[PDB]
């Protein structure tokens, strides 16, 4: 039902094309991104204290004051990865980005669906691109725009007596 | 409805066995020497 | 550190907007030129707004083989008379 | 006191140069008509 | 540890651990091979792939009866 | 026999087997529609 | 030791401001002719003798619409080497053949190689573990399986993806449409990866900031963080206690949850990446087949499922002789599946 | 065109005109 | 103690209970063998090799034995479909037994090496700890490799001391094991020519002797044996996985696009030669010939074989299957039991039309008939209210010829639009869908199966090979970093070269 | 015979040997002028 | 059957919910 | 030569500046010309 509600959303709204949603994948990719990325640096970075017939988790005790892996490391990889001033050495700072990228993108989201709920819809550039005599010249817009039709056309076979789907 | 046959034993030996392996793990974990 | 020179050191110098005053517009420009004289459309291969269709076709010009494939596109841009 | 002709320099042209010259080139491309 | 017959008569093959020769060795021969692999590697998919057509060499189920 | 001296004790806590329990019960979850087809 | 191989890998290892390695010399031809490449094709390049379509800046299009698309489906598989039997050496055509797309696609690929290879020059040369470069064998095995094993068990690279924005979605349509890829369980278990990595990025970042000890004056708190202090800069034991109190459970342990943060988008991007490969084969879950039976008995019958199935048969069929120019689909009105009015 | 784009020409650059001219004559920025 | 991810880590350290668990995984996989064998063959039905063979009946093991020569049974059948054949000890069942004995033999040997695990001989005799030679192993296995594929390529392939291999004509229709002499020039390289296969064994199997007495006789460089760390065996372990997964991909590559090890005959035919019309092409160019010489419509169609018909049939498409829609493609389609012969569509008009075929991506497919221009003509269509084009109103007829409707003609629309919706398939088949209780809904071949199996087990050993590539080269940090590392280590321009101590 | 493709594969050789070669040849050249400072 | 397996899959589920927030392991500060 | 003599908030006023004109002029662009679906 929720890719029903999805394919459909896409048919009236053209939701992929809207910037909100581009915004909330950016979202979420990038959340994911910087998930895995952090988890792989701090993993990285690890203190030993532990043999390798143990695992290293218990090398951290539930409550120590000590960090328990070398920020300063993690960063003079991440930092040579890409470049010194691409790369926090702030770990408040790092955490702070972390937070905010995906609730960002995500609120992002939200406001590209509720903002589509009053029909403020994805970028339309049907036929868009005219040759000089006046030929529909297609781009990927177009395509979209047949599958989109396919699924207007389509869903809800029953429920409409009138040609334009209004609402 | 004709569901496949031999999807309930898949289903059940898919969650059993390795559940059956973990709490093998688990248990005898907790029995080890405090 | 990494031992090169610091870049708000660079750009907040005279000597290199004195270069780049010049470097930047002229690469623009370039760039400019590369499209309005329609060079860009002659090295990739680009239809002009009037190159798309003849005046009467409305079939898309599709490669439908894999070695004659050149020889078709020069085919296609023929029939453009 | 500084190298100019570094890695960093060359690295940064690479891109910066082809840049600049495709924002003019579609700069350009925003007064074609067909 | 324990000494058999088959053990005594194979332990040669399995004592000269670490055992290396000096320096850079035979590592520009080596070389030398893994180029030319990547070359043959290149040509056979090359052939597969049709990039590649060779008389003679029809790249088909119809590659001959 | 003398003993093997490679031998070492293997463990699973608590913790591991809750979230072992969760990843497999929750594969069942996904995976058994499919396997029903 | 000391001959020129040890001398060029000491330049090639120099501390600077962009680190090259012998992972450079992979990685920056081919990431930058990949981008390169893009940003020409987009800026310049058509897709008109491969697509119908137009896909660049020249043309008119934007930076959502414009792409670096496939070749035509009558390429297949061709590598499209420039000097290739297809564009024979001639640049402009070449262009018009798609061959920037195998240009990006396989110099991206090679880039990719070059980056991970980065990675774990880099954790070696810094002395920390390279578990960075193992996640990042999740966007590999995406790019992999997306890019190169789905074309090649199609038909061609023309049902690739196309580089671009707007191409990019037709691609996700047509996966709905044709595969019903939401449907399929490595998917799901791709979306449960990502979206619970976000969530895991959002939550662990804000329960950091939240739970930060007053190291400070400053209303402002970045500022009272020193990279090379000791201890702890936010408290596990209250972040613990809070989430315990408010959710059930609560991370005690940070080397797990950091590992757990890993573990989560990695594997997510990993199933689908399985999943794609059952559909470069057209493997798909598309069906239920008791819901088939049982439907096609019951015209009463109806689920969420078969509606989706006939938003797909709409997708189908409207969009193909478009957006499939080479099998040169005649659909007459008649035939076009529709409901009443629309 | 040409008055829209000189409009708002004189208009954008007001603001770090006021800017420049304060830090120029040390001002109370 | 260990975590449970890591039990197996035990045996890094005990050479002697490393080869006790690869005997009882080698036992494992040569008792799946065996088993897998005795299923198919407690499964297989040997008695239509036409429109029946192993391919529609799930059969995964049966088609590599036969590729190899193994092509009958004790109980008197062969694949090829002859009978009364005697072929000897090398039966079916003679290998799937064979298997289990092995296996069985394998798991004693694993018994004896997992209690007598501390030998001398895995012992360094200077150090008196556990040690394995591995680049001397690498050469005696190299070696060994090496013997097996000549031997393999001299003598089994070329029918010398063996039976050959599975090869067939271009359309698979007259398939059999034949001894195939090695191709020594470029055509070796074609991946469709059996000789390239022999001529491979023969001379990678010579360099594989070569370069294996080249390793047993010589050490590495310091510079290489340090660098890949060749006393650790986990690097064996990573760069034999990265091995594998390319292997893997590239069998799996020849499965999907077929070549001369990959038989249609064995497997199935390939999604391309759908795709291609390559059956369509073959069938009408017979019936043109047939024609041309003289024969009736009736008589060029009937003289088709059944065979090359069904290979012409969308249904054996290993592209149309599901990821979840389990076994034989007899459980979907059902059994094929005969061609029904071609349909041939013809207007009131009496102008032949065309059925448009349903390409691969499309579970379903619109009912389109076109003329010889592909022109539209007739259609099933969806909306009726402003039809124009329906077979009641074009007044469609279709015609049979040859198989089991040859020279029939059904006029009526129900009946016509039945059989133009199976000609969206291709040629048009009898199916036997009670005996399996068929579904109707197309499954994949085990060209197919295979296919996805090995890309997707490929695909997580490119995993495999990453992590114990990292594990082998940062085996020092492994447990975390250095504890006493300094930040001037880490802090940027402190040393000129990265990492050296030595370029303060 | 040397078919079109061969010829062109011979180019693609020869091209990719050329990049590779003219880069190892700078870098080597490059990393002999700028030696890290030791002892 | 089918019902009768997602059910019984699902109320595992929420039991091992039950057992990992109530019967969890401890955590202690060192 | 002197680094310092032209002020950072100055350059990034300019370039930033720049930057909006050049991304404004595509933006009339999509309404104008190619693109324009007029
Ligand atoms: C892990 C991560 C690491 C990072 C990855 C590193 C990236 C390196 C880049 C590698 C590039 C490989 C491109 C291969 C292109 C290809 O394959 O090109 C395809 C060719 C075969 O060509 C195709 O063959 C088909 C069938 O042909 C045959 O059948 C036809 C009809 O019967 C005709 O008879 C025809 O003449 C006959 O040849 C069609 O003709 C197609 O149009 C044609 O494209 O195979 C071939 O070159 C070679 C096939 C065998 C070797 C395959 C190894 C690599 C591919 C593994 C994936 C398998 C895909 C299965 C999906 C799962
Ligand atoms: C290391 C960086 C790198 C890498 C890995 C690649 C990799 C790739 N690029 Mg290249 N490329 C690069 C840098 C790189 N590029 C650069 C810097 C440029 C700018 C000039 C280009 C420009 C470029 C173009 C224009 C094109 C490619 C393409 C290709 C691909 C095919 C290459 C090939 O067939 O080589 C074959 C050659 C080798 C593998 C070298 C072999 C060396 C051996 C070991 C030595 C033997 C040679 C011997 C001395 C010669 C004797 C022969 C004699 C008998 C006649 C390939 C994917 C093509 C492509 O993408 O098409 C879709 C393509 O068209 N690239
Ligand atoms: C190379 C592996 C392989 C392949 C290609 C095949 C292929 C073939 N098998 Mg064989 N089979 C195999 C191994 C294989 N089998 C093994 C090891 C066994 C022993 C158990 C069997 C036992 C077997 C039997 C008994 C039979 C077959 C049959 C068949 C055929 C039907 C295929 C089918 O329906 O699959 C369906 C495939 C699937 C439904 C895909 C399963 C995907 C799994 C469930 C994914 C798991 C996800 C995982 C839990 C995620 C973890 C996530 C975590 C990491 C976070 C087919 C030709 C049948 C046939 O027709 O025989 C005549 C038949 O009856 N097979
Ligand atoms: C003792 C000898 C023996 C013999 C004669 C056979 C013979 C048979 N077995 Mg096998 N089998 C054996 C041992 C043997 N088996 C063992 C010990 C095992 C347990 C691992 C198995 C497991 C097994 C399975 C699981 C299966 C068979 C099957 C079969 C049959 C087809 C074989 C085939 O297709 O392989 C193909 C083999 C290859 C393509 C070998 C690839 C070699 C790689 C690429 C080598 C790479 C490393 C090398 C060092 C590289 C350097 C080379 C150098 C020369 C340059 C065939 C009847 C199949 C069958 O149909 O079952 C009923 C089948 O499925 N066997
Ligand atoms: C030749 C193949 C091979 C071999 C010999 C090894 C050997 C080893 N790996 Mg593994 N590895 C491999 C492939 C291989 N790997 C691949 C392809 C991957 C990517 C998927 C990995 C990923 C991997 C990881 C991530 C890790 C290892 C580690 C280990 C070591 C301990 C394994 C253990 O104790 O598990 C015990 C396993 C169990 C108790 C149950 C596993 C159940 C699996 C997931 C599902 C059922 C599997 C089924 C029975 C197998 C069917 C066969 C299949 C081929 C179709 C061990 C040295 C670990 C390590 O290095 O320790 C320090 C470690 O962390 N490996
Ligand atoms: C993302 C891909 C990737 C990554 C990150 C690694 C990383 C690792 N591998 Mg490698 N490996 C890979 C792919 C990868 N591998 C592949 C595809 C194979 C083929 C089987 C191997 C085979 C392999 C072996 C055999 C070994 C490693 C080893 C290792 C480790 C040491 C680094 C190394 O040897 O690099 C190797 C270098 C590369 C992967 C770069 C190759 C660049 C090629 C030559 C460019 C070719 C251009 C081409 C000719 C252009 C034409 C294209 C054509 C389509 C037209 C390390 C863990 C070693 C090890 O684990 O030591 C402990 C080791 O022994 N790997
Ligand atoms: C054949 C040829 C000739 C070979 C010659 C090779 C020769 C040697 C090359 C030398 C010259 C060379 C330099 C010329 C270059 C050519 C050209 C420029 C190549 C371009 C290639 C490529 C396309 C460039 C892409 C640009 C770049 C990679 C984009 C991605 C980087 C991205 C934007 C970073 C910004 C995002 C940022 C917010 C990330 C932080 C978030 C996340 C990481 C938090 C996690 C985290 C961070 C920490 O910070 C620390 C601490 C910890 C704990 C932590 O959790
Ligand atoms: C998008 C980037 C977002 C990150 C935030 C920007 C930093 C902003 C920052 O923190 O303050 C700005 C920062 C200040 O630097 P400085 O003026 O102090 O001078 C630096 C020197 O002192 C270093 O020796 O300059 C930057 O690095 C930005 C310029 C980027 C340089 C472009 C290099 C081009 C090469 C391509 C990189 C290759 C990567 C390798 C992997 C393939
Ligand atoms: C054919 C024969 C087949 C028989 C084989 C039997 C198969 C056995 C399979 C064993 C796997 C058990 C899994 C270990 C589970 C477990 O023990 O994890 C906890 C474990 C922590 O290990 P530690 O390093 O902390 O050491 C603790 C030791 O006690 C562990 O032994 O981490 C890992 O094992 C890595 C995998 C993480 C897995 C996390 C997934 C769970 C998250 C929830 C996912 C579902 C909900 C999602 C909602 C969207
Ligand atoms: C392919 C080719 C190759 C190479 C070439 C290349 C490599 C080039 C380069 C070039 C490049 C490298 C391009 C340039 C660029 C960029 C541009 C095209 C521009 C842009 C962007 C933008 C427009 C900005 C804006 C926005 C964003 C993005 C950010 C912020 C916000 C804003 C709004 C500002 C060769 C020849 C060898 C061969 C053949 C082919
Ligand atoms: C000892 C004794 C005896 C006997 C032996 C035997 C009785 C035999 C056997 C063998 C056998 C009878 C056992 C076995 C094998 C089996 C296995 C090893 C299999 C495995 C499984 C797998 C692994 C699969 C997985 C999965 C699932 C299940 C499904 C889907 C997915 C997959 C496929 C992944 C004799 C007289 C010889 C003598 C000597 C001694
Ligand atoms: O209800 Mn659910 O979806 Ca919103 O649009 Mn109108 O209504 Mn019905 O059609 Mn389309
Ligand atoms: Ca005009
Ligand atoms: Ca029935
Ligand atoms: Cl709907
Ligand atoms: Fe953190
Ligand atoms: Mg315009």
């Amino acid at each position: 039902g929720t890719f029903n509600f999805m394919i459909v959303f896409q048919a009236e709204h053209n939701i992929l094309m809207h910037p909100f949603h581009q915004l909330g994948v950016a979202g979420v990719f990038g959340g994911a991104l910087f998930c895995a990325m952090h988890g792989s640096l701090v993993t990285s970075s690890l203190i030993r204290e532990t043999t390798e017939t143990e695992s290293a988790n218990y090398g951290y005790k539930f409550g120590q004051e000590e960090e328990t892996y070398n920020i300063v490391a993690a960063h003079g990889y991440f930092g040579r990865l890409i470049f010194q001033y691409a790369s926090f050495n702030n770990s408040r700072s790092l955490h702070f980005f972390l937070a905010a990228w995906p609730v960002v993108g995500v609120w992002f989201a939200a406001l590209g669906i509720s903002t589509m709920a009053f029909n403020l819809n994805g970028f339309n550039f049907n036929h868009s691109v005219i040759d000089a005599k006046g030929n529909v010249i297609n781009t990927w817009a177009d395509i979209i725009n047949r599958a989109n039709l396919g699924m207007e056309v389509m869903h809800e076979r029953n429920a409409h007596n009138f040609p334009l789907d209004l609402a | 409805m004709e569901v496949n046959q031999l999807g309930l034993i898949a289903t059940a030996l898919f969650v059993l066995v390795p559940s059956v392996f973990l709490i093998i793990l688990y248990v005898q974990t907790e029995s080890q020497q405090k | 550190t990494t031992g090169e020179r610091p870049f708000s050191d660079i750009i907040t110098s005279v000597r290199y907007w004195v270069i780049h005053s010049i470097t930047i517009p002229a690469l623009f420009i370039a760039g400019w030129l590369f499209v309005s004289t329609g060079l860009a459309y002659d090295v990739f291969g680009t239809p002009r707004p009037d190159s798309y269709y003849a005046q009467e076709q409305r079939s898309i010009p599709l490669v439908t083989d894999r070695f004659e494939a050149k020889q078709q596109v020069e085919t296609f841009l023929e029939q453009l008379k | 006191s500084y190298p100019i002709f570094t890695v960093r320099w060359v690295a940064v042209h690479t891109l910066a140069v082809p840049t600049i010259f495709f924002l003019g080139a579609i700069a350009a491309m925003q007064f074609i008509q067909r | 540890a324990r000494r058999t017959w088959l053990g005594d008569i194979l332990r040669p093959l399995n004592s000269e651990y670490g055992k290396v020769a000096p320096g850079w060795g035979t590592t520009p021969l080596m070389a030398v091979f893994m180029g030319l692999f990547l070359v043959f590697l290149l040509i056979i998919l090359e052939i597969y792939n049709s990039t590649l057509i060779l008389d003679g060499v029809n790249v088909s189920w119809k590659a001959l009866g | 026999m003398e003993p093997n001296p490679n031998r070492q004790p293997v463990e699973l806590n608590r913790t591991s087997l809750y979230l072992g329990l969760l990843l497999i019960l929750v594969l069942a979850l996904l995976f058994s529609s499919y396997f029903f087809n | 030791e000391r001959g020129w191989f040890d001398i060029l890998d000491d330049w090639l290892k120099r501390d600077r401001f962009v680190f090259v390695g012998w992972s450079g010399i992979l990685l920056f031809p081919c990431a930058y002719l990949a981008l390169g490449g893009w940003l020409t094709g987009t800026t310049f390049v058509t897709s008109w003798y491969t697509h119908g379509l137009a896909s660049s800046y020249l043309e008119g299009c934007n930076f959502l619409t414009v792409a670096v698309s496939t070749p035509a489906n009558s390429m297949g598989h061709s590598l499209l080497l420039l000097w290739g039997p297809e564009a024979q050496g001639d640049f402009t055509r070449w262009c018009q053949l798609g061959g920037l797309w195998t240009f990006i696609a396989l110099h991206g690929a090679f880039g990719l190689i070059g980056f991970m290879l980065r990675q774990f020059e880099i954790a070696r040369l810094v002395g920390v573990r390279p578990y960075n470069a193992i996640a990042f064998s999740a966007p590999i095995a995406v790019f992999v399986s997306v890019f190169l094993i789905y074309p090649l068990g199609q038909s061609s690279w023309f049902f690739a993806p196309s580089f671009g924005v707007a191409a990019i979605f037709r691609f996700l349509l047509f996966f709905q449409g044709f595969h019903n890829w939401t449907l399929n369980p490595f998917h799901m278990m791709g979306v449960a990866g990502v979206l619970g990595g976000a969530l895991l990025c959002a939550i662990h970042g804000a329960t950091v900031e939240n739970t930060l000890f007053q190291d400070g004056e400053g209303a402002s708190t970045f500022r009272a963080f020193n990279p090379t202090q000791a201890e702890e800069t936010y408290s596990m034991v209250t972040a613990n206690r809070f989430w315990s109190q408010i959710f059930g459970i609560a991370f005690s342990n940070k080397r797990w949850l950091h590992f757990f943060m890993l573990f989560v988008p990695v594997t997510g991007l990993w199933m689908s990446a399985i999943g794609v490969v059952g559909l470069a084969l057209n493997l798909r879950s598309y069906d239920f087949i008791s819901q088939e039976i049982r439907a096609a008995e019951d015209p009463e019958f109806e689920t969420f499922y078969t509606k989706n199935l006939l938003l797909n048969e709409g997708i189908r069929a409207w969009m193909a002789p478009q957006d499939q120019p080479h099998e040169n689909f005649v659909f007459p009105e008649e035939v076009l599946p529709r409901g009443n009015a629309l | 065109v040409i008055a829209q784009l000189t409009m708002i020409a004189m208009i954008g650059i007001a603001g770090p005109m006021i800017i420049f001219l304060l830090a120029v004559r040390r001002g109370n920025l | 103690g260990l975590p449970w991810y890591r039990v197996h880590t035990v045996l890094i350290n005990d050479p002697g209970r490393l080869i006790a668990a690869h005997l009882m995984h080698t036992a494992l996989v040569a008792g799946w063998a065996g088993s897998m064998a005795l299923y198919e063959l407690a499964t297989f039905d040997p008695s239509d090799p036409v429109l029946n063979p192993m391919w529609r009946q799930g059969m995964f093991v049966l088609p590599f034995m036969a590729r190899l020569g193994v092509t009958g049974s004790w109980s008197g059948w062969s694949i090829t479909g002859e009978t009364g054949i005697d072929p000897g000890f090398w039966s079916f069942e003679g290998v799937a037994l064979a298997h289990i004995v092995l296996s069985g033999l394998l798991f004693l040997a694993a018994c004896w090496h997992w209690v007598y695990w501390d030998l001398e001989l895995f012992r360094d005799p200077r150090t008196g700890e556990p040690a394995l030679d591995l680049p001397k192993m690498f050469g005696i296995h190299l070696f060994l490799a090496g013997l097996l594929c000549f031997g393999f390529g001299a003598f089994h392939l070329t029918g010398l001391f063996g039976p050959g291999m599975w090869v067939s004509d271009p359309y698979g229709l007259t398939g059999s094991v034949q001894p195939v002499a090695p191709e020594w020039g470029p055509d070796g390289f074609n991946p469709y020519n059996p000789g390239g296969v022999v001529a491979h064994h023969i001379a990678a199997g010579i360099v594989g002797i070569i370069a294996g007495l080249f390793h047993i006789l010589v050490r590495p460089p310091q510079r290489l044996y340090k660098a890949l760390r060749m006393g650790n065996i986990e690097t064996v372990l990573s760069s034999s996985i990265a091995a594998v997964f390319f292997a893997a991909f590239v069998v799996a590559g020849t499965m999907w696009y077929g070549s001369a090890t990959t038989p249609i005959e064995l497997f199935g035919p390939t999604r391309y030669q759908w795709d291609s019309s390559y059956f369509q092409q073959e069938i009408n160019r017979r019936v043109q010939a047939s024609l041309a010489s003289g024969a009736t419509l009736e008589e060029a169609w009937s003289a088709i074989p059944e065979k090359l018909a069904f290979y012409d049939y969308i249904g054996n498409n290993p592209a149309k299957g599901g990821l979840f829609r389990t076994g034989p493609m007899n459980k979907g389609d059902g059994i094929a039991q005969a061609w029904k012969g071609h349909a041939v569509f013809r207007n009131k008009e009496g102008e032949e039309l065309f059925v448009r075929r349903m390409p691969a991506f499309f579970e379903s497919f619109p009912v389109i008939l076109t003329d010889k221009n592909g022109v539209v003509k007739a259609d099933i269509p969806f909306r009726r209210a402003e039809s124009k084009y329906s077979f009641e109103q074009q007044g469609v007829t279709v015609s049979f010829y040859g198989g089991e409707l040859n020279g029939q003609t059904f006029t009526d629309p129900p009946t016509v639009k039945s059989y133009a919706r199976k000609a969206i398939f291709g040629e048009i088949f009898e199916f036997d869908t009670e005996t399996l209780n068929s579904d109707g809904i197309f499954r994949t071949s085990p060209r197919g199966w295979f296919t996805f199996a090995h890309a997707v087990f490929a695909l997580l050993f490119f995993f495999g090979h990453i992590w114990h590539g990292a594990r082998t080269l940062f085996r020092d940090v492994f447990s975390g970093i250095d504890p006493e590392l300094s930040p001037e280590q880490v802090e940027w321009g402190f040393y000129q070269k990265v990492g050296d101590v030595t370029t303060r | 015979t040397i078919t079109p493709s061969l010829k062109g594969f011979f180019i693609g050789l020869l091209s990719g040997a050329v990049v590779l070669g003219l880069t190892f040849a700078v870098l080597i050249a490059i990393s002999q002028i700028d030696k890290v400072q030791r002892s | 059957m089918e019902t009768i397996t997602y059910v019984f899959i699902f109320a595992c589920i929420i039991a091992l919910f039950f057992f990992a927030i109530f019967f969890r392991e401890p955590p202690r500060i060192t | 030569s002197e680094g310092g003599r032209i002020p950072l908030w100055i350059v990034a006023t300019v370039a930033g500046m720049g930057v909006i004109v050049i991304v404004g002029l595509f933006f009339y662009g999509a309404y104008a010309g190619l693109g324009s679906s007029l």
